């Protein structure tokens, strides 16, 4: 009910002075306003990293100061259990006497006998605390073009990303979140350099009149100190006009660029107060820009802070979901970083949880239901694929408490009780898990419901927000899972316990495999369909739920589940649809109109198989029906679900020509996007075992002959084919799967290398208002597609042949577009980042020897991030396939030095993504060294911050992962 | 056990100074008002401020549903009601088809049994 | 979406009987009066007849309380039997117009009113507003004919039927008494509606079908399972005679049939024996015995038991269930009559003999289906002059083609699925008026 934590407090105020360019140091003094709750309170704890305290004092009186940092290397240096299982042990145990959430110890005051005897009298005292953050290694970002003269001045900024507990390394406070307080807060800075913080304006003139300015950013609001970050630097400009009170602060030459991007953001408010039934709970709304990034999504009190790249000014049209995308969620994650709010990491998932079912309602009415559709699947394929290849993703409300573990997801590390142990994949389905199991809310209790429940929500914070504090009575804004629990029950109390103790509290992914059974095909049984699944390393039994099956002509039949899964079940039947001759359409599904006798129709009243069409179980189903049913299936059918899955099951078997017939039909109606995507590589696929079936055409031709015709296209088609997003998504996807069209001689795409030249050669001008980029870039990535790898047969490698005959036509368009976009530039040079896979793609086919000196050239600083992160994949997939030990070393010392977060997490992240040195394989040798500044670099260097070690115990789950390493 | 609910008629100045206590809310109307069931069933004595009034519980021809709500929108039925015991000043107190009521409760409602009720065919 | 009371959803007793006799049958919602044997109340002489205002306010403050402490907004508040209690809250009389409604709420269900009400063309500020419902805005008539602009139209609304309701002034002289085992209770009630036909949602079955005898198999499939969670033995364990007394009409083989999958029979030397819970027999949680029978469900059953009974007192056996009048006013032919021509099946009879109101003020719920020479040896000349003659406008003798002509005549002598459908929409216009204007009027007859 109430936080097992003493000292409650009220107040709070900083004041950043003096802060430095040059030697880039900041100093500042800090005031909390504190209720102590029991008497011998006298080390108080406080915590923070990179902090060298200047002084201390409370009511004029310097008492004692404890700073230690075991959040550093282990106690000693040389500690030879060097394994996964011990230091992932002794730092969870260690990071957790770091919290204070114990009686632990990180910056312990000790209160003196005359302070304690005023304690005896009065538990009401003032913190002034005088300290010096130093070059910030890891809790603050000073972005500065390398000028340094005048440009220092104009096009440098200030400001702090960080994870959830990050506001530790920026300025000393107790575990960051859950203490409800209120804030005033004193800027020290620029006339021109704008600082951007929480609360309101509530003191700002030209401010001590003599050479600077000085900013009162009062937050009386009660939340938490983790949202406080401090944006200085960018330019004022008021987006409002609708709704009159939006502010947004941007670096300059950047500024129409926000004129078009933060428009529709109105309906964004007008949907989620049409969801929560009250206002914008707060003054004003506040937004910046920033060339860097920890976390793209980030999002503060009354304040989103993230990068330039979401502006999508206008013509740039494959960013049309992805900006608003992002400001969804970072309106969402701020709305519950705001008030409603957890009391340990355990119990955050309801928060995250509500956050992206809200912007999940948003995407049902602003854009694509069945794109919505399409995202849920992209999520259970993302749970599906992480929770395969590692364990599950449990939402414990359970402790290890008494030093115990109960742990059967501790494959690689610890879950319960903190944050900081976590990778982004396990964090990433954290999130995904949470969006699902808010879907089974929806699944077993009503929208309406929902609504009603999160009305309470709100109304217990902003009722128990904005007052005098209410002393005992105050803590209602921790909302965590009990608690909520409990509401819900008292909404709708239904059996959503189970449902706890199933999704919630038993991480696993469910197969499914319903072995189809015939029965009325002419048979005693009538419509049997048997269930059965086992499947272990990672499986789970979930019992009573519902199969839908859809009639040739009828309806939708619903059937129920037991556990106890070796089972056999009925179907709620079809009358005999005989003289179907006659029987055209006696409604399908309201007026749709189809007619096939084509399939298997003599005795099949069944069509489909389908459970949980709303897509409630995490799920992965297997079985087989006859493929006319698969084929009739993506004629028409109203689930995009339905449809890319049997567009995947398609792409595994078969090849006959009339499937080509009927993906072709498919592909010219108006059904949906990306279905027709992978229709296209269903196509491919197929065209692929065509090879002693070549029956069709050359494919794909005769769909670009037929569906598109500027003024009639005598045999090409050239100018201008947009305004239509269907036919541009589909012009960006179709050559990419045209050029996967190979029969087994060469594999000789040659008709299509030569169109795709074509192609390329026939662009456009103005008169497309669309910065034809995106069309080029897939393009490029289709002659990354054009993968020849039996060129050298013996030796053609080195400037033989001036590798032909094909692959320097290639060479030659690849060039000029890595040219124009050095000359043009368009958009981040996404182009350039095509060009450099393209350039990979020729290296592991032979064709460029495979030296990462470009790519190292493009690994360097001074670049844009895409390019950056494009040429460090290039070099990680180099380092695995080719025995580059030196280029691994640099990449290791890139990892400790660069001051760039997010190159450093996609290493990291793909890095173990995709391995080099890989687990009981090792012939590059790790033993020698490696295993040794891998271990430092877990150890030291690493204090910046905790996602980088958390890559590094991904590496080593990864590289030797549970044994000795094979050293001694 | 089901509640049993019943419609209380007495003559109208003792409807008022009844009425009167009930919107008064006393606790002395335990007192005020008290009805005795003779052991036939059918005839009783309610008494008004210890004033003795004949009563008769008649069966009321249409079936009646009492209901209660907290929102005035959605309602929860409470009871179902069919008789009436009614009051008369004059009458024996003790008496030694005749209970069959004909009237609705409600204006619109008057002589159901003969008018709005449609009769059974036999046979 | 209506959400009933976790007594009525939980298919508790007494609130759904598990058995009625032919005595309980003929008075299937109308209970009378009967004498306690034990408690206050089974004594002689008069007893103390309480008030309840300091009751109402202090359960209609602590409800509100209940309400903004956790914080606000709709809360739900009928958990317990002790909830569905006259005794507090607001409360109304609804009469009943129809001596036995084809569909009829149980004790602790729910039912909503919704205030339909048609705009009035051009610049509507709105409809009235009312002491109880929620005003819906309706383009199409939900009823039988359709509303003029400007009319407002009470009803209730649940998932068993449709019914227009009216509200009334409780007379001067009647109040509500509430009667327990410990004493009665007495509140002022002003608020009273009369509730006209209704327009039934839901199909009432008829006797020995497979709908009416799958219900009362899974009924008592209800039954025994929450026996099992009333057992507090380990293992759960419960007796035959316990059913029975339940269930006096079914044999104990049908019983049999029932506890076979999921019991185990130990035999004890006494006549009193135990159906022992199967161990690997998973019991099923309470939300799974409740998709298993509605509430809704039961009513429809309730409902052919009850008439059923009513047929066999006068005089029909089960060979008349080419059928006779009365056996046409029984709820399994009047729903399956009206939701068939909800559905555009069919039409109605309405006016025919299964009008409840027998004077001509209600429908009748029965089935109907949805279903030269001379004047051409006119010689165009004479027909111009008939044409003339009956009033045809100059325009149509002016062109005198001579073949629209002889058919404009034939139509003239003549003055037919539109006018089907129309004298079918006029006949239920004339008659849904007319209830509206008789049991809405104030006339004291």
């Amino acid at each position: 009910f109430e936080s097992p934590r003493p000292y409650k407090l009220t107040h709070q105020v900083v004041c950043i002075n003096n802060i430095n360019f040059q030697r880039k140091s900041v100093v500042g003094f800090v005031e909390l306003t504190i209720f102590p709750t029991v008497a011998n309170l006298n080390r108080i704890k406080l915590n923070s990293k990179q902090c060298r305290i200047y002084r201390v004092r409370i009511n004029d009186l310097e008492a004692a100061f404890i700073y230690n940092d075991p959040t550093l290397e282990v106690c000693h240096s040389e500690s030879k259990q060097r394994n996964l299982n011990y230091f992932s042990n002794a730092y969870a145990a260690a990071v957790s006497a770091v919290d204070p959430d114990a009686g632990n110890g990180e910056l312990c005051i000790k209160v003196p006998s005359e302070l304690w005897k005023h304690v005896d009298e009065l538990k009401v005292l003032k913190i002034h605390i005088n300290f010096s953050l130093d070059q910030p290694k890891g809790g603050l970002h000073f972005v500065v073009p390398s000028v340094e003269g005048s440009m220092a001045e104009r096009g440098a900024h200030v400001f702090s990303c960080g994870y959830q507990n990050s506001t530790r390394f920026w300025f000393p406070c107790v575990d960051s979140y859950s203490e409800l307080c209120t804030w005033k807060l004193e800027f020290t800075v620029d006339a021109a350099m704008v600082a951007v913080s929480n609360g309101d304006l509530v003191e700002t003139v030209y401010t001590h009149d003599m050479r600077k300015k000085t900013f009162h950013y009062m937050l009386t609001i009660p939340t938490a100190a983790s949202n406080i970050s401090l944006a200085i630097g960018p330019f004022e400009i008021l987006v409002d006009p609708y709704m009159h009170e939006v502010t947004h602060f941007c670096l300059p030459q950047l500024l129409p660029l926000l004129k078009h991007t933060t428009s529709y953001l109105h309906e964004v408010f007008e949907f989620y107060e049409e969801i929560l039934t009250c206002r914008y709970p707060y003054s004003c709304f506040k937004t910046v820009f920033i060339d860097e990034a920890y976390v793209e999504v980030a999002a503060y009190a009354s304040m989103s802070i993230f990068s330039t790249n979401l502006l999508h000014s206008a013509m740039i049209i494959d960013e049309t979901p992805l900006t608003r995308r992002c400001l969804a969620q970072s309106l969402a994650q701020q709305f519950f970083g705001c008030f409603i709010s957890r009391m340990s990491w355990s119990d955050e998932w309801v928060l995250k949880g509500i956050s992206g079912y809200i912007y999940g309602l948003w995407m049902k009415k602003t854009f694509g239901v069945n794109e919505y559709r399409h995202w849920i699947k992209e999520e259970l394929d993302k749970i599906v694929a992480y929770e395969l290849k590692t364990g599950g993703v449990l939402l414990h409300p359970i402790f290890g408490g008494g030093k115990e573990k109960d742990n059967p997801a501790s494959h690689l590390h610890f879950s319960i009780k903190h944050p900081h142990t976590l990778s982004w994949e396990y964090y990433s389905m954290f999130q995904c898990k949470a969006h699902l199991v808010m879907r089974l809310i929806e699944n077993r209790i009503s929208m309406e419901f929902m609504l009603q429940v999160f009305n309470k929500l709100l109304s217990l914070a902003s009722t128990a927000s904005s007052q005098k504090f209410q002393s005992h009575m105050w803590s209602q804004m921790l909302v965590s899972t009990s608690g909520f629990l409990k509401s819900i029950s008292n909404v709708s109390g239904k059996d959503i316990q189970p449902l706890i103790k199933q999704w919630v509290d038993q991480s696993g992914v469910v197969k499914f495999y319903g072995s189809f059974a015939f029965n009325r095909k002419r048979n005693v049984l009538e419509l049997e369909i048997k269930q059965d699944y086992t499947s272990p390393g990672t499986q789970k039994y979930v019992g009573p739920l519902k199969v839908t099956v859809q009639e040739l002509d009828g309806s939708f039949n619903h059937t129920l589940q037991i556990e106890e899964n070796s089972l056999k079940h009925d179907i709620p039947c079809h009358s005999k649809s005989r003289r179907n001759k006659k029987k055209k359409i006696p409604l399908m599904n309201g007026e749709e109109v189809d007619m096939d006798l084509s399939a298997m129709d003599a005795d099949s009243p069944l069509l489909w198989i389908r459970i949980d069409p709303d897509m409630s179980v995490l799920r992965k189903v297997e079985f087989e029906q006859a493929d006319f049913m698969w084929q009739y299936q993506l004629r028409y059918e109203r689930d995009v679900v339905a449809q890319q899955e049997s567009i995947l099951a398609l792409e595994k078997f078969p090849t006959p020509a009339s499937r080509l017939a009927l993906t072709d039909i498919l592909e010219q109606e108006q059904c949906f996007y990306r279905v027709r995507m992978s229709a296209c590589f269903c196509l491919a696929k197929i065209a692929n075992s065509m090879v002693s079936t070549w029956t069709g055409p050359p494919a794909m031709k005769s769909l670009f002959t037929r569906m598109f015709c500027c003024k009639s296209c005598p045999n090409i088609v050239k100018t201008n084919n947009f305004m239509s997003f269907q036919s541009y998504f589909l012009q960006k996807t179709m050559p990419v799967a045209m050029a996967l069209l190979r029969d087994v001689h060469n594999l000789c795409p040659k008709e299509v290398l030569t169109f795709i030249l074509d192609l390329i050669k026939y662009n456009d001008n103005r008169k497309n208002k669309f910065s034809d980029n995106y069309y080029r870039a897939e393009m490029i990535d289709a002659l990354a597609n054009s993968v020849t790898p039996a060129v050298s047969v013996n030796n053609e490698v080195r400037t033989l042949d001036n590798l032909n005959p094909d692959v320097r036509l290639i060479l030659e368009e690849i060039t000029r577009f890595l040219n124009m976009e050095k000359l043009l530039p368009s958009y981040r040079h996404t182009i350039t980042v095509s060009c450099l896979r393209a350039i990979r793609v020729l290296q592991k086919n032979g064709h460029v020897p495979s030296d990462p000196a470009l790519f190292k050239s493009y690994a360097e600083y001074g670049h844009f991030v895409d390019i950056r992160i494009a040429a460090l994949e290039a070099v990680v997939d180099y380092t695995k396939v080719d025995r580059s030990y030196e280029e691994l070393q640099w990449l290791l010392n890139m990892i400790q030095n660069d001051p760039v977060p997010y190159v450093r997490h996609k290493i990291l992240n793909m890095l173990t993504k995709n391995p080099p040195f890989t687990k009981n394989m090792e012939s590059p040798l790790c033993n020698e060294a490696l295993v040794d500044q891998l271990w430092k670099l877990m150890n030291s260097g690493t204090s910046h911050d905790w996602r980088l070690r958390c890559g590094a115990v991904d590496l080593y789950f990864t590289l030797f992962g549970l044994s000795r390493p094979s050293c001694l | 056990e089901l509640e049993s609910q019943f419609i209380l008629r007495l003559p109208p100045e003792y409807a008022s100074t009844v009425r009167r206590a009930v919107q008064s809310g006393h606790v002395n109307l335990k007192d005020r008002l008290t009805i005795e069931l003779h052991p036939d069933g059918r005839h009783g004595i309610v008494r008004v401020d210890r004033v003795p009034l004949a009563s008769k519980l008649v069966d009321l021809p249409c079936v009646m549903e009492s209901l209660k709500t907290i929102d005035k929108k959605t309602f929860y039925k409470t009871a179902d009601i069919c008789q009436m015991l009614v009051s008369t000043v004059d009458g024996d107190l003790y008496p030694p088809k005749k209970f069959i009521w004909n009237h609705g409760i409600t204006l619109p409602l008057k002589n159901v049994r003969k008018r709005r009720f449609r009769k059974t065919a036999k046979k | 979406i209506i959400q009933h009371s976790i007594p009525a959803v939980e298919l508790r007793q007494p609130f759904f009987p598990t058995h009625m006799g032919p005595i309980k049958l003929r008075q299937f919602h109308r209970p009378p009066l009967k004498k306690y044997s034990f408690g206050a109340l089974s004594q002689p002489g008069p007893h103390s007849v309480q008030p309840l205002l300091k009751h109402i306010k202090k359960k209609a403050k602590m409800r509100e309380q209940e309400r903004q402490a956790s914080g606000g907004g709709e809360m739900f508040f009928m958990r317990t039997p002790q909830d569905l209690t006259g005794k507090d809250g607001d409360l109304i009389l609804a009469e009943y117009s129809e001596e036995n409604g084809p569909l009829m709420m149980q004790v602790g269900m729910a039912t909503k009113i919704k205030n339909y009400y048609k705009r009035k063309p051009g610049k509507d500020p709105g409809a009235p507003d009312c002491k109880y419902g929620e005003t819906v805005y309706c383009h199409t008539s939900p009823f039988l004919g359709s509303l003029h602009p400007g009319q407002l139209l009470q009803a209730f609304e649940n998932n068993l039927f449709r019914a227009p309701i009216y509200l009334h002034k409780m007379p001067e002289t009647d109040f509500l008494i509430i009667r327990t085992r410990q004493g009665y209770y007495i509140r002022e009630l002003v608020d009273i509606f009369v509730v006209g036909q209704q327009c039934p949602l839901f199909e009432v079955p008829g006797p020995n079908s497979k709908r009416a005898n799958t219900h009362i198999r899974d009924f008592l499939q209800v039954f025994i399972y929450r026996l099992f969670w009333k057992s507090k033995d380990r293992p759960r364990r419960i007796r035959m005679e316990d059913i029975k007394k339940a269930f006096p009409s079914h044999s104990e083989s049908s019983i049999r049939k029932r506890l076979k999958l999921c019991a185990d029979f130990k035999r004890t030397g006494m006549d009193s024996n135990w159906w022992v819970l199967k161990s690997d027999f998973r019991l099923p949680t309470e939300e799974e015995i409740r998709a298993m029978v509605s509430p809704e469900q039961c009513c429809a059953y309730y409902s052919m038991i009850a008439a059923e009974q009513r047929l066999k007192d006068a005089g029909y056996g089960e060979k008349s269930f080419k059928i006779d009048d009365e056996v046409r006013t029984a709820p399994w032919n009047t729903t399956r009559a009206f939701i068939a021509a909800m559905k555009g099946k069919c039409l109605l009879e309405v006016t025919g003999v299964a009008d409840p109101t027998g004077c001509g003020e209600g429908f009748s719920y029965v089935k109907i289906p949805n279903k030269d020479a001379d004047l051409r040896r006119l010689s165009l000349k004479n027909a111009k002059q008939l044409l003339r003659k009956f009033g045809v406008p100059e325009e149509e003798i002016k062109k005198l083609s001579r073949w629209e002509v002889i058919d404009v005549v034939r139509t003239m002598s003549t003055e037919s699925v539109a006018e089907h459908q129309e004298r079918y929409k006029e006949e239920c216009q004339r008659i849904f008026d007319l209830q509206n204007k008789v049991l809405s009027s104030t006339e004291v007859l």
